[PDB]
C-alpha cells in the first residue's frame, strides 16, 4: 500500500509461527532445509557483539514476556568485558492463565530457539545459557532437549562454533508447578536450588544473577523473534506495528469462540480482528475481554474497544495493558464476580508466602471475602470491604504478584460493581450455567 | 556523608545508610517486623514502608525503609495519612491469622508484635471503633511442640518474619530451620530433629512472637515478672 | 539408597551445573525419584540432601515448595484436571464433580483398585483446547468432553498405554475449531 | 441453620474416631487447642458439646500427620478441616441436610477417614 502493516496487510509476512504443526517440523533437518543455521553463521563471523546488540535496539523489540521492556537497551545492560563467566536465560516456564504461545515454539520449531540465543548469547558474551521451562511441558521439554543433542552432533553447539572462536552450549531445567518461577528474579532462585522466592530486585540481574554472575533474563518469544531481526534486519520489523509497539506479536485467544488458539499478526491489529476475521467470532454473548495475560484488568465487550490496537500504549491507555498476547472473552453466562473469585483463588494458590500483603492478605482475607459474596452470603459491607483493601495491597507488596491479583479485582468493581451488589443485596450465589459438554 | 531530611529534622549519614537507619538516627520511628541487627535486611514483613520525594518529587509507591539506601538530599515522610493507613494496615494483614492466646503466652509483654499493633495499628479515619474486620476461620495448625529439649515451636503464632532460618544460615551456618509449603499454607520446620547447632537457643530471642520459645524456663513467670540481673557468664574465656 | 544404583544419572545431571551450584541438582533428582516411585519418602529426601551436600531441612523446604511432587503414595494413573478460569468457561468444574463423584475420591485418596488418584490443578497452557487434563507427567489429554474423558477411564481401566488409546472427536493443534 | 449446631455433633464424632484410631495404631493424639471463645466466655452461654478445636494424630517425635480443625461459634462460612501437614493436602468437609458429613459431594465416613490416615500415616510418619 503505502506506510505502516497493521493486520491483514497482503505485505505481512509470517516469521516465528511459519512453521508450527507443519509435519516433522522440528529435525535438526527440516530446520536446515527450509532455512537452516544459516544467520547465526552469518553473523558469528561478520557483525560484532556490539553491532548485533544495535540492530534488535533499532529494530524497537520489547520483552514479549509481557513486561515489555526494550530487549535491545536489556542487552545493553550486560558488562562489556570483564573477565567474567556470563549466562544467558531463556524464560520458558509460561504459566500466566489464558496465555499458552510459547509452548508449541518449543514443540515443533526448538532450533529456532536454539538459533536466537546463540546470536543473543553472543551479544552479550555469554558462553552458558540456560532454558527454564515448565515441568508441565512434557512434550516441549523433550523436543527441546532432543534437539539441544543433534545441534551438538553437527557442532551448531560446542567449543568452537563456525570457526569463529565463540563457544555456546545449552542446558534445560525443567520446573515442578509454580506460577512463580516465571518471575525473573525467583526463576534464578529455583533453578539454583533454593525455594523459589524473588529477590532484592534493586541489584539487576545484569550486575549479579545466575551464581552471582552476569545474567540476562528473556521470553521464549523474545528469543526466537531474535532471529527474523538480524537475517532481514531491523527495517523489515519496524516495518510493522504502531509508534511505540514495533513487530510482529503471537496473540493467543479462549473462551468461548469459534476457533481458539495462537494467532501470529503483527502487533496493532484490532481485537475485532483478532476475535472475529481469525477466531471465527464469539459462541454466545461476551461481556468483557481480558486482553493480554489474567494479570491485565478487564475492560467491556464494547464497540469501541473491539477497534482498539492491541499495543504496548493503546491497551495502557484503556485502562489495562498488554500482556502476553493471552486474550480470554467471558460469556454473560457467567457472572465477572465468579470469574474473579477463580482468579483470585489462583493468585492465593501461587502466592510464595515472602509477604504479609499476598499471603495473609490475599490467600487469606480477599479470596475468602469472594467466597462469602459469592455463595450469597455477603452484605453490602463485605463488597466495601474488599474494595478498600485493594489499596491496601496493590502498592506496596514485594513483587509484583500481589500486583496481579488486584489489578483485575479493581477493574472488574470500576466496571461491573452491579454484579457484585446485586449479588450481595439479594443474597445470591453466583450462577451455575451448564459449560461442559 | 549524605544530608537526608527524616521528617522534619534533618541529619547527616554515611552513604551505606538504609533509610530506616536513617529514621531512627533521626528520632522517628516506624513498624519493625522481619529486619533484625546483624542479619541481613531484607522487605518482607512490609512494614517499614515510609514516603519518598528525591527532589519536591515524591517516589509514586512507598519504599521499604530497611532495604533503600539514602540518596543524598532525600526526604522521609513517615507521618502523613498516606503512610499511617498503610501501617494499620500492615498490623491487620498480620492479626489475620494470628492464634488468640496473648494472656496464655510465654512471649508475656516482650512480644514485638503486641507492642508494635498498639503502636500503629487500628488507623483513626476522620461511631462505634472496629477491632478486628476479618471474621473467618483463622489458621490453626501445629501447636506447642518441642525441637528440641531447650526449643519449643509454636506454628500458630509464627508471623513469617524470615529472622530464624535467616539467622541459621547466616551467623552459626547451621540450615536446621526453613519454611515448607508455599502461600498462606507455609510453616517452620526441621528435618534435622536434634536441632544440632551449638547456637540455637539464639532464636529464641530473635523471634519477634512466641513461636520460638525457650523451654528450658516454660511457664515460669510473665516477662515484667522477671528480676533482671546484666551481668557476665565465666564459663568460658569469651 | 535409591542412587547407588544409577551414578550415571549424577554423573550427567551434576554437569550441567558449576562446581559451586550442586543444589541445582536438587529439582531434577526429586523429578527422577517421582517419576520412578510415584512420590517422595522421607529417606529420599535425607539421600538427596548428602548428594547435594547440604542439609536435610534445606532439601525438604525447597522439596514442598512445588506442586508437582507428591508426599504419600499416588494411584498408577495420577489424574491432576485444570482448574482456572478458561478451563471453567469449558467445564473443569462439572468435570471434577463428574470425575470425584464416579471414582469416590478427593485429593489425598486413591481408589481401591490402587490405580486412579486425582488433584486439582492450574492453567496448563493449552486453553484453546479446554477443559484439560494431564496423567502423570505424559503428554496432556485435551479437550476433556464427557465423552472423551469415559474414553480415557475406560482405556486405562483396561490396561492400554495412554501414549495409545482411541479417543472419540479431534482435537486441534496450536488452533482448535468448535462445532 | 440448625446445620451449625449438627456440625459440631459430628466434630466431637470425628474427634471420636481420632482417639480410636490413635490407640488402635498405638499413635498419639494429641489435644492442639481448646476454643477461644470458651476460655473468655465470662459469665456467657456455652453449649457445643466440646472445648477443643484444633486436634492431631502426631507420630513418634511429635510431629503431626494429620491435622482437623472446626470453625469458632462466632465465625463465618463454617467447615470442618482435615489437613496432611507436608505433603501439601487441604480437605473442606461441610454439612448437608439428610446427607450427612461430605466433603464437596462425597460422604465422608469413618471407613473413608481410616483410610486417609493410615495412608498418611505410613508415608507421612518420620519415625
Ligand atoms: N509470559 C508469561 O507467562 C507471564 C508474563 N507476566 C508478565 O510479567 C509482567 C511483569 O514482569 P516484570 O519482569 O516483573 O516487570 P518489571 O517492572 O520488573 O520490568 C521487567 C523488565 O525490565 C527490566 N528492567 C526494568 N528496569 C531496569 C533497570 N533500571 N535496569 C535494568 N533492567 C531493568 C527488567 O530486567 C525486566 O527485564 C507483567 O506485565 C505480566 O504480564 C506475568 C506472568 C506470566
Ligand atoms: C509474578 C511474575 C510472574 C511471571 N511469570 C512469567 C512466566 O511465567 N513466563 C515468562 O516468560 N515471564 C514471566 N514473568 C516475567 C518475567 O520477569 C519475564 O519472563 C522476563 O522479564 C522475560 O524477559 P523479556 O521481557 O525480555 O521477554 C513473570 C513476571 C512476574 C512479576
Ligand atoms: S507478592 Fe506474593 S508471591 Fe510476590 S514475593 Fe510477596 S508473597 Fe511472594
Ligand atoms: S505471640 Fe504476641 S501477639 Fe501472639 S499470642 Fe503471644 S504475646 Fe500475643
Ligand atoms: S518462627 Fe519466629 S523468627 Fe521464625 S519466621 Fe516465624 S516469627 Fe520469624
Ligand atoms: S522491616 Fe522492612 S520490610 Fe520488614
Ligand atoms: S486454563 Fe486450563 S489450560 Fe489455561
Ligand atoms: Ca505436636
Ligand atoms: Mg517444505
Ligand atoms: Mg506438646
Ligand atoms: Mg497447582
Amino acid at each position: 500500500t503505502g506506510p505502516i502493516l497493521s493486520g491483514l496487510d497482503p505485505r505481512f509476512e509470517r516469521t516465528l509461527y511459519a512453521h508450527v504443526g507443519k509435519e516433522g517440523s522440528w529435525t535438526l533437518d527440516y530446520y536446515l532445509r527450509h532455512g537452516g543455521y544459516e544467520t547465526a553463521k552469518r553473523v558469528l563471523k561478520e557483525k560484532t557483539p556490539d553491532e548485533v546488540i544495535e540492530e534488535v535496539k533499532r529494530s524497537g523489540l520489547r520483552g514479549r514476556g509481557g513486561a515489555g521492556f526494550p530487549t535491545g537497551l536489556k542487552w545493553s545492560f550486560m558488562p562489556k568485558d570483564d573477565g567474567k563467566q556470563h549466562y544467558l536465560i531463556c524464560n520458558a516456564d509460561e504459566s500466566e492463565p489464558g496465555s499458552f504461545k510459547d509452548r508449541y515454539i518449543l514443540e515443533d520449531v526448538p532450533h529456532l530457539l536454539i538459533e536466537g540465543m546463540i546470536l543473543a548469547g553472543y551479544a552479550i558474551r555469554a558462553t552458558v545459557g540456560y532454558i527454564y521451562v515448565r515441568g508441565e511441558y512434557r512434550r516441549a521439554a523433550d523436543r527441546l532437549e532432543q534437539a539441544i543433542k543433534e545441534a551438538r552432533a553437527r557442532g551448531y553447539l560446542g567449543k568452537n562454533l563456525f570457526g569463529t572462536d565463540f563457544s555456546f552450549d545449552l542446558h534445560v531445567h525443567r520446573g515442578a508447578g509454580a506460577y512463580i518461577c516465571g518471575e525473573e528474579t525467583a526463576l534464578m532462585n529455583s533453578l539454583e536450588g533454593l525455594r523459589a522466592n524473588p529477590r532484592l530486585k534493586p541489584p539487576f540481574p545484569a550486575q549479579s544473577g545466575l551464581w552471582g554472575k552476569p545474567t540476562t533474563i528473556n521470553n521464549v518469544e523474545t528469543l526466537a523473534s531474535v532471529v527474523p531481526i538480524m537475517e532481514r534486519g531491523a527495517d523489515w520489523f519496524a516495518q510493522m506495528g504502531t509508534e511505540q509497539s514495533k513487530g510482529m506479536k503471537l496473540y493467543q485467544i479462549s473462551g468461548p469462540v469459534k476457533r481458539p488458539g495462537v494467532y501470529e499478526l503483527p502487533m496493532g491489529t484490532t481485537f475485532r480482528e483478532l476475535i472475529y476475521e481469525w477466531a471465527g467470532g464469539p459462541l454466545e454473548p461476551i461481556q468483557a475481554i481480558i486482553p493480554g495475560g489474567s494479570s491485565t484488568p478487564p475492560l467491556p465487550f464494547t464497540e469501541e474497544v473491539l477497534d482498539t490496537p492491541m499495543s504496548y500504549e493503546h491497551l495502557q491507555a484503556k485502562g489495562s495493558m498488554l500482556g502476553t498476547g493471552g486474550v480470554i472473552l467471558i460469556p454473560e453466562r457467567v457472572s465477572m464476580v465468579d470469574a474473579m473469585w477463580n482468579l483470585t483463588r489462583f493468585y492465593a494458590h501461587e502466592s510464595c508466602g515472602k509477604c504479609t500483603p499476598c499471603r495473609e492478605g490475599v490467600a487469606g482475607f480477599m479470596v475468602n471475602l469472594f467466597a462469602k459474596i459469592g455463595t450469597g452470603q455477603g452484605e453490602e459491607k463485605d463488597v466495601e470491604n474488599l474494595e478498600a483493601l485493594l489499596p491496601l495491597i496493590e502498592g506496596r507488596s514485594f513483587c509484583p504478584l500481589a500486583d496481579a491479583a488486584v489489578w483485575p479485582v479493581k477493574g472488574s468493581l470500576r466496571h461491573f460493581k452491579d454484579q457484585y451488589l446485586a449479588l450481595a443485596r439479594e443474597k445470591r450465589p453466583v450462577p451455575r450455567p451448564s459449560l461442559w459438554r | 556523608m549524605v544530608r537526608v531530611k527524616v521528617n522534619d529534622r534533618i541529619v547527616e549519614v554515611p552513604p551505606g545508610t538504609s533509610v530506616m537507619d536513617a529514621v531512627f538516627h533521626a528520632g522517628y520511628d516506624v513498624p519493625l517486623f522481619c529486619s533484625e541487627k546483624h542479619l541481613s535486611p531484607i522487605g518482607a514483613c512490609r512494614m517499614c514502608l515510609v514516603r519518598i520525594g528525591l527532589p519536591i518529587q515524591w517516589q509514586p509507591k512507598l519504599a521499604a525503609s530497611c532495604v533503600t539506601a539514602v540518596a543524598d538530599g532525600m526526604v522521609v515522610d513517615t507521618l502523613s495519612d498516606v503512610v499511617r493507613e498503610a501501617q494499620a494496615g500492615m498490623v491487620e494483614f498480620t492479626l489475620l491469622n494470628h492464634p488468640l492466646d496473648c494472656p496464655t503466652c510465654d512471649k508475656g509483654g516482650a512480644c514485638e508484635l503486641q507492642d508494635r499493633t498498639v503502636e500503629y495499628g487500628l488507623y483513626e479515619k476522620y461511631e462505634l471503633p472496629v477491632y478486628t474486620r476479618f471474621e473467618f476461620t483463622r489458621r490453626h495448625v501445629d501447636k506447642h511442640h518441642p525441637l528440641s529439649p531447650f526449643v519449643i515451636l509454636d506454628r500458630e503464632r509464627c508471623i513469617h518474619c524470615k529472622r530464624c532460618v535467616r539467622y541459621f544460615e547466616e551467623v552459626p551456618g547451621d540450615e536446621v530451620l526453613d519454611f515448607i509449603e508455599r502461600g498462606v499454607h507455609t510453616f517452620i520446620g526441621t528435618m534435622d530433629f536434634g536441632l544440632p547447632s551449638g547456637f540455637s537457643g539464639n532464636i529464641t530471642d530473635i523471634c519477634p512472637v512466641g513461636a520460638l520459645l525457650d523451654l528450658t524456663a516454660r511457664f515460669r513467670a510473665r516477662n515484667w515478672e522477671m528480676e533482671e540481673t546484666p551481668t557476665t557468664c565465666a564459663l568460658c574465656p569469651v | 539408597g535409591f542412587f547407588d544404583d544409577k551414578q550415571d544419572f549424577l554423573e550427567e545431571t551434576f554437569a550441567k551445573y558449576p562446581p559451586e551450584g550442586r543444589r541445582a541438582a536438587i529439582m531434577p533428582l526429586l523429578r527422577r525419584v517421582q517419576q520412578e516411585e510415584g512420590w517422595i519418602r522421607p529417606e529420599r529426601i535425607e539421600e538427596i540432601a548428602r548428594l547435594v551436600g547440604t542439609t536435610p531441612t534445606e532439601v525438604m523446604g525447597v522439596a514442598s515448595f512445588y506442586s508437582y511432587y507428591q508426599f504419600v503414595p499416588t494411584g498408577k494413573y495420577h489424574l491432576q484436571v485444570c482448574a482456572t478460569l478458561s478451563c471453567k468457561l469449558a467445564g473443569a468444574e462439572e468435570l471434577w464433580d463428574y470425575l470425584t463423584e464416579t471414582l469416590g475420591i478427593g485429593p489425598g485418596e486413591v481408589t481401591p483398585d490402587g490405580l486412579f488418584s486425582v488433584q486439582k490443578v492450574e492453567c496448563l497452557g493449552s486453553c484453546h483446547t479446554a477443559p484439560v487434563i494431564q496423567v502423570n507427567d505424559e503428554p496432556y489429554v485435551e479437550c476433556v468432553t464427557r465423552a472423551r474423558l469415559e474414553a480415557l477411564l475406560a482405556g486405562l481401566r483396561a490396561g492400554k498405554r495412554l501414549e495409545e488409546i482411541e479417543l472419540p472427536g479431534k482435537c486441534g493443534h496450536h488452533v482448535h475449531e468448535v462445532e | 441453620a440448625s446445620s451449625e449446631r449438627e456440625l459440631y455433633e459430628a466434630w466431637v464424632e470425628l474427634l471420636s474416631w481420632m482417639r480410636e484410631y490413635a490407640q488402635a495404631k498405638g499413635v498419639r493424639f494429641e489435644k492442639e487447642a481448646d476454643f477461644p471463645d470458651f476460655i473468655y466466655r465470662m459469665e456467657r452461654p456455652y453449649d457445643l458439646p466440646t472445648t477443643i478445636m484444633t486436634a492431631s494424630l502426631s507420630d513418634g517425635l511429635g510431629e503431626p500427620f494429620l491435622l482437623a480443625d472446626v470453625s469458632p461459634r462466632h465465625a463465618k462460612l463454617k467447615r470442618i478441616g482435615l489437613r496432611l501437614p507436608r505433603a501439601h493436602i487441604h480437605l473442606h468437609a461441610h454439612y448437608e441436610p439428610g446427607k450427612g458429613l461430605v466433603t464437596g459431594k462425597i460422604p465422608l465416613t469413618k471407613e473413608r477417614f481410616f483410610a486417609l490416615a493410615d495412608r498418611a500415616r505410613e508415608a507421612l510418619a518420620f519415625a
